[PDB]
C-alpha cells in the first residue's frame, strides 16, 4: 500500500517578528518512507534543515519533523516542499503564522 | 569466567535430588540452557528457561536468579542412568551464540541392597594362561584406586544394569603380564570390603 | 501509566547496496536511543539527557542488540521475497514494533511485538502473549516456524519482565522529563471564511505528554460531523501543539464552545472568542 | 533495553 | 531434533600437514549453525558460528579452521593443514533461535607419523564357577588392548543380537604408557548374565570392537598389515 504525507508548517514558539525561532514542517501518514522535503524562504531552499529519526504511528505511517532556526520577519515568505511517490506534482504549504 | 560450574564429580545415592549450579557474569544475559552429555556423545538438551523463578519438565527442574546471576538444574528422584556431566549454556547480551560452561560430572550411587563384594579370576575364552580379575559386588561407596604400577592395568568402578532383573552391580577390572600379579593382590591400593570373598582359582 | 517502545524501519536500496536500517526507543512521548545503519558512529546513540548517565557496558550492550536486529531484518528481507515471489529491483519495507506499558504502580498492563511488510500488517503477538495474529499466508509460514521454536516463551519473558524492569529503570533515572506533566497553553483565533460564516480555530501549545482531547461544543452538543482536528504535532523542544477548528455562522462565535482535557490540567478547560 | 530475539520471519 | 542434525566423518586419523571438510547437515531450516571443539577440562569451545547463509563469523578459537555456509542446510568446517593441537573432538549444533541441537561429533586424530596407528587386539574371558556358585550369575570381560588412535566402537553381541542391557563399558580408555601423547590404549567391557542363560550352550556370546584407522587412499610403509578401518572380535559358548 502507499500513502501520501500529511503536511504541517508552523513555528516551535508562538512568532514574534526579529526573535530567534525554529521553523517546522511535520510530514506524517505516509508510505513507503522515502520522502523528499525543502523548506523554502520566499521559494529559496534553505541548506541548514535538520530532521528527527524516521519513526511510525500504530497505522504502520511514518512522520519525520524538518526544522531549521529562523529569525521571522513582516517581508519574508516560508513554504515546506513535499515530493513522494504518491505525488504527480511536488505539494508546496505556506506557512501561515495567524494560522 | 563468563560461565562457572564446580568440576565435580558430585557424587549422590538414587532417591536424592541433585542440584547442579551455574554462574555467569554478563547480568543482561536473556536464555539459560541446560545440556546433558554421556561419555563419548553430543550434549542433549534437557531445559531452557528465560524468567526469574522455577521450570518443572518430569523429574527436572531447572530455576533462575537473575538478581545473584545464578542458576541451578534440580533432578528428582535420581537415577543412576542421570550419571553424565551436566553442561550450563548462557547466552549473553546481543550474542548470536551459547557460551557453555566446563561442566559438572554428576555420579547417582545404584543403592547396593546386598552387597557381595568379591575378587575373582576370569580366564580366556580361546585357550591361555591369560587371565583378569573381576571385584565386583561392593557397596557403592567402595571406589577403587588405578593402579600404583605401570604393567597393572585397574579400570575405575562401572555399574552395569541386568535391566531384565532391575539388579545394578558395580565393577572393576584389573589384568597383568608379571608373572607374579594375583587376584588376591589386584586392589590392595584400594580400600576394599572386610568379608570381601577370595575364592582360589 | 507508561510504555517502552523501539520502532524498526528496514527498507532495501536495490541499486544502493545494503538495506537502509532505522531504530528508535521511545519510553512515553519521549525519544532516548537512535540508531541509523548509514549514520558515522555505527552506534546506539543518546537522544535524551538522563540516559547519558548509562555507562559503556549499556552502550555496548545494546549497539550489539541493535546492530544484530539490523543483520536479522537483512535476512528477513530476503524471505519475505521469497514469500511474496518478489524480485530484487522493487524496494521493500519491513518495520517491527515491540515493548510494555506498565501502571501508575509500575506493574506490568501489556506488551507488544508486531511486523509490517510494505505498510501492512504481517504477524503480531495477541494481547495474551501466547498467540499469534497471521494477516495472510506468508505469514502463516512465519507463525508456524514460531509455534513450533516456542518463540512466544522466550519474547513473553522479555516483555512482562526485563521491557519492565528496563522502563522502571528509565522512569527513576530519567524522573524530571518522564515523570512530568506540561499543561497546555490554549488559546483562540478567528477567520471569516465568508460574509456569512467564520472559522474558531481551539490551539492547545507546550503540552507533554502528547494524549489530549480538543472538543468543540454548539450549544453543548459536541459537533463530531463538523470539527477538523490537525494530527498532534511535535514542537521540537519535547513539548507538542494540536488544534480543533469549526465554520461558524458570522455574529455566532459566542456560540460554540471549546473544551481541552489533558492529564496537566486539574480541571477540564473551555474557550470562547473575544474580539 | 532492547529485545535479544534471534527469530527470522 | 538433534536426530535432524548430521555430521561426517565420524572418525579421522589425519597425518600433519593434511587437509580436510568436516560436514554439518541440518533439514529443519536452522538460521543458526555451530562448530565447537571438546578437549578434557576445557569444555565445549566455539570455533566459528552463522547467522544465516552466506556470512560466517569467529567464535572463541577460530584460529587455523575456515567455514563456508554457501546452502543454508550444510555448514563446512575446514582444516587447511592439520596440527597435532587440533587433534579434538568436533561437534556442530544447529537452532532457530538460540535452542542449540547438536550433530553426534566427529573424533579428529592428527599424528605426525601413521607408524603409531594399531588396531585392537580382543579377547572374551569366561565367568568364574566361584561367581556362578555365589551369585549364580556369569560375568564375561572384553579386553580390548594395543589400539591407537583412541577410535573404537565396543559392542556385546548374544545370539546375533546386539544387547544394550546387562552391559559397562569403560567410560574411557587407560594408557599403556600414560607419559606418552601416542600412548595405545586398553578397554575393557562387561557383560553379566543369569548364570542359567550362560550354562545353557543353544546360547552364543561374542565381543566386536569396530577400530577406525587408514583408508587404501593412506600410504603403508611398515612390515606389519596396514592398520585399515575393521572390526575386531572375541566369542564364546554357553556352557553347562
Ligand atoms: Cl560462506
Amino acid at each position: 500500500i502507499q500513502r501520501t504525507p500529511k503536511i504541517q508548517v508552523y513555528s516551535r514558539h508562538p512568532a514574534e517578528n526579529g526573535k530567534s525561532n525554529f521553523l517546522n514542517c511535520y510530514v506524517s501518514g505516509f508510505h513507503p518512507s522515502d520522502i523528499e522535503v525543502d523548506l523554502l524562504k520566499n521559494g529559496e531552499r534553505i541548506e541548514k534543515v535538520e530532521h528527527s529519526d524516521l519513526s511510525f504511528s500504530k497505522d504502520w505511517s511514518f512522520y519525520l519533523l524538518y526544522y531549521t532556526e529562523f529569525t521571522p520577519t513582516e517581508k519574508d515568505e516560508y513554504a515546506c516542499r513535499v515530493n513522494h511517490v504518491t505525488l504527480s506534482q511536488p505539494k508546496i504549504v505556506k506557512w501561515d503564522r495567524d494560522m | 569466567k563468563e560461565v562457572e560450574q564446580n568440576s565435580g564429580p558430585l557424587s549422590v545415592p538414587e532417591g536424592a535430588i541433585a542440584s547442579l549450579n551455574c554462574t555467569y557474569s554478563d547480568r543482561g544475559s536473556q536464555s539459560f540452557f541446560w545440556y546433558r552429555q554421556y561419555s563419548g556423545k553430543s550434549p542433549e538438551l534437557i531445559m531452557s528457561i528465560y524468567s526469574n523463578g522455577d521450570k518443572e519438565d518430569g523429574r527436572f527442574t531447572a530455576q533462575l536468579n537473575k538478581a545473584s546471576q545464578y542458576v541451578s538444574l534440580l533432578i528428582r528422584d535420581s537415577q543412576p542412568s542421570d550419571s553424565a556431566t551436566y553442561l550450563c549454556a548462557v547466552r549473553g547480551t546481543g550474542r548470536r551464540a551459547l557460551t557453555f560452561g566446563s561442566g559438572t560430572r554428576l555420579q547417582v550411587q545404584p543403592n547396593i541392597q546386598n552387597p557381595d563384594p568379591a575378587v575373582y579370576q576370569l580366564r580366556d575364552s580361546k585357550s591361555s594362561d591369560k587371565s583378569v580379575c573381576l571385584f565386583t559386588d561392593f557397596d557403592s561407596q567402595t571406589n577403587v584406586s588405578q593402579s600404583k604400577d605401570s604393567d597393572v592395568y585397574i579400570t575405575d568402578k562401572c555399574v552395569l544394569d541386568m535391566r531384565s532383573m532391575d539388579f545394578k552391580s558395580n565393577s572393576a577390572v584389573a589384568w597383568s603380564n608379571k608373572s607374579d600379579f594375583a587376584c588376591a593382590n589386584a586392589f590392595n591400593n584400594s580400600i576394599i570390603p572386610e568379608d570381601t570373598f577370595f575364592p582360589s582359582p | 501509566s507508561h510504555s517502552m517502545r523501539y520502532f524498526f524501519t528496514s527498507v532495501s536500496r536495490p541499486g544502493r547496496g545494503e538495506p537502509r536500517f532505522i531504530a528508535v526507543g521511545y519510553v512515553d512521548d519521549t525519544q532516548f536511543v537512535r540508531f541509523d545503519s548509514d549514520a558515522a558512529s555505527q552506534r546506539m546513540e543518546p537522544r535524551a539527557p538522563w540516559i547519558e548517565q548509562e555507562g559503556p557496558e549499556y552502550w555496548d550492550g545494546e549497539t550489539r542488540k541493535v546492530k544484530a536486529h539490523s543483520q536479522t531484518h537483512r535476512v528477513d528481507l530476503g524471505t519475505l521475497r521469497g514469500y511474496y515471489n518478489q524480485s530484487e529491483a522493487g524496494s521493500h519495507t519491513v518495520q517491527r514494533m515491540y515493548g510494555c506499558d506498565v501502571g501508575s504502580d509500575w506493574r506490568f498492563l501489556r506488551g507488544y511485538h508486531q511486523y509490517a511488510y510494505d505498510g501492512k500488517d504481517y504477524i503480531a503477538l495477541k494481547e495474551d502473549l501466547r498467540s499469534w495474529t497471521a494477516a495472510d499466508m506468508a505469514a502463516q509460514t512465519t507463525k508456524h516456524k514460531w509455534e513450533a521454536a516456542h518463540v512466544a516463551e522466550q519474547l513473553r519473558a522479555y516483555l512482562e519482565g526485563t521491557c519492565v524492569e528496563w522502563l522502571r529503570r528509565y522512569l527513576e533515572n530519567g524522573k524530571e522529563t518522564l515523570q512530568r506533566t506540561d499543561a497546555p497553553k490554549t488559546h483562540m483565533t478567528h477567520h471569516a471564511v465568508s460574509d456569512h460564516e467564520a472559522t474558531l480555530r481551539c490551539w492547545a501549545l507546550s503540552f507533554y505528554p502528547a494524549e489530549i482531547t480538543l472538543t468543540w461544543q454548539r450549544d453543548g452538543e459536541d459537533q463530531t460531523q463538523d470539527t477538523e482536528l490537525v494530527e498532534t504535532r511535535p514542537a521540537g523542544d519535547g513539548t507538542f501543539q494540536k488544534w480543533a477548528a469549526v465554520v461558524v455562522p458570522s455574529g455566532q462565535e459566542q456560540r460554540y464552545t471549546c473544551h481541552v482535557q489533558h492529564e496537566g490540567l486539574p480541571k477540564p478547560l473551555t474557550l470562547r472568542w473575544e474580539p | 533495553g532492547l529485545y535479544d530475539g534471534m527469530e527470522h520471519l | 531434533m538433534n536426530a535432524g542434525v548430521t555430521q561426517t566423518p565420524k572418525f579421522r586419523v589425519l597425518k600433519t600437514g593434511q587437509s580436510m571438510t568436516l560436514l554439518c547437515a541440518q533439514d529443519m531450516n536452522h538460521d543458526y549453525m555451530y562448530w565447537y571443539r571438546q578437549d578434557p577440562g576445557m569444555g565445549l569451545r566455539l570455533i566459528h558460528y552463522s547467522v544465516g547463509e552466506g556470512t560466517t563469523a569467529k567464535g572463541e578459537v577460530p584460529d587455523g579452521y575456515n567455514v563456508s555456509r554457501l546452502k543454508k542446510q550444510n555448514f563446512l568446517l575446514g582444516l587447511e593443514s592439520a596440527a597435532p593441537s587440533q587433534t579434538s573432538v568436533y561437534f556442530c549444533a544447529s537452532s532457530f533461535t538460540d535452542t542449540q541441537y547438536f550433530g553426534p561429533g566427529t573424533r579428529l586424530t592428527v599424528l605426525e607419523d601413521l607408524k603409531n596407528v594399531f588396531p585392537p587386539e580382543v579377547a572374551v574371558f569366561e565367568p568364574s564357577e566361584a561367581e556362578i556358585s555365589h551369585t549364580q550369575k556369569a560375568t564375561l570381560v572384553c579386553l580390548a588392548t594395543g589400539f591407537y588412535p583412541d577410535h573404537v566402537e565396543l559392542s556385546w553381541w548374544v545370539n546375533g543380537k546386539e544387547v544394550h542391557s546387562g552391559v559397562c563399558t569403560d567410560p574411557q580408555p587407560l594408557k599403556e604408557q600414560p607419559a606418552l601423547n601416542d600412548s595405545r590404549y586398553a578397554l575393557s567391557s562387561r557383560l553379566r548374565v543369569s548364570a542359567t542363560f550362560w550354562q545353557d550352550p543353544r546360547n552364543h556370546f561374542r565381543c566386536q570392537v569396530q577400530f577406525y584407522g587408514l583408508s587404501e587412499n593412506d600410504e603403508w610403509t611398515q612390515d606389519r598389515a596396514k592398520p585399515v578401518t575393521q572390526i575386531v572380535s572375541a566369542e564364546a559358548w554357553g556352557r553347562a
